[PDB]
């Protein structure tokens, strides 16, 4: 099914991006005018935990 | 495979989360994380993603439970299967390719809607043949890898 295979393909995409530094992953957070340390932590984090809820859901409807 | 400062890391990450200082994670306060760094989460997305990390099912986020979650493997053979069968589902016709213009809508309109510069830089990386078509083998071992 279509939804849960397109959330679990962009958000392990997010995971991996977010490993460069430099990545364009990093501009969206456009409510954060720099970005320190303990905002990559915390969004490494976020993204990782909605990879887990994707794969889960994609494992539901496949 | 795992050191004393990994889990320093990982300890002073949750304590980013946990604002409270009574060792647990709540949907609010994961909330207040998220709702900070400028998204908008509903609370159906905090009780899942609460929901996929709460092993013992109180509806908390302990450290032992935390740190599963920091260590469990994404990068595996069985991992890569899932990622895998998520193209298929785009891959019409089952000859390993999906348009480059049909991924592009599929990241940038469904699910979580990726932005238009995000698709710019994955599609860069697994490149575009000359028939507009991209291989997604290509996306399954460049994040498995
Ligand atoms: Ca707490
Ligand atoms: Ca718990």
């Amino acid at each position: 099914q279509i939804p849960a295979a397109a959330s679990l393909i962009q958000t392990a995409w997010r995971c991996y991006a977010a490993e460069n530094p430099d990545s364009s992953t990093w501009k969206i957070y456009i409510r954060i005018s720099q970005l320190r340390e303990h905002h990559r932590a915390t969004i490494k984090v976020i993204r990782r935990m909605q990879y887990f809820v994707a794969k889960k859901k994609f494992q539901q409807a496949r | 495979q795992l050191t004393e400062e990994q889990i320093a890391e990982f300890k002073e990450a949750f304590s980013l989360f946990d604002k409270d200082g009574d060792g647990t994670i709540t949907t609010k306060e994961l909330g207040t994380v998220m709702r900070s760094l400028g998204q908008n989460p509903t609370e159906a997305e905090l009780q899942d993603m609460i929901n996929e990390v709460d092993a013992d099912g109180n509806g908390t986020i302990d450290f032992p439970e935390f740190l599963t979650m920091m260590a469990r493997k994404m990068k595996d053979t069985d991992s890569e299967e899932e990622i895998r069968e998520a193209f298929r589902v785009f891959d019409k016709d089952g000859n390993g390719y999906i348009s480059a213009a049909e991924l592009r809508h599929v990241m940038t309109n469904l699910g979580e809607k990726l932005t238009d510069e995000e698709v710019d830089e994955m599609i860069r990386e697994a490149g575009i043949d000359g028939d507009g078509q991209v291989n997604y083998e290509e996306f399954v071992q460049m994040m498995t890898a």
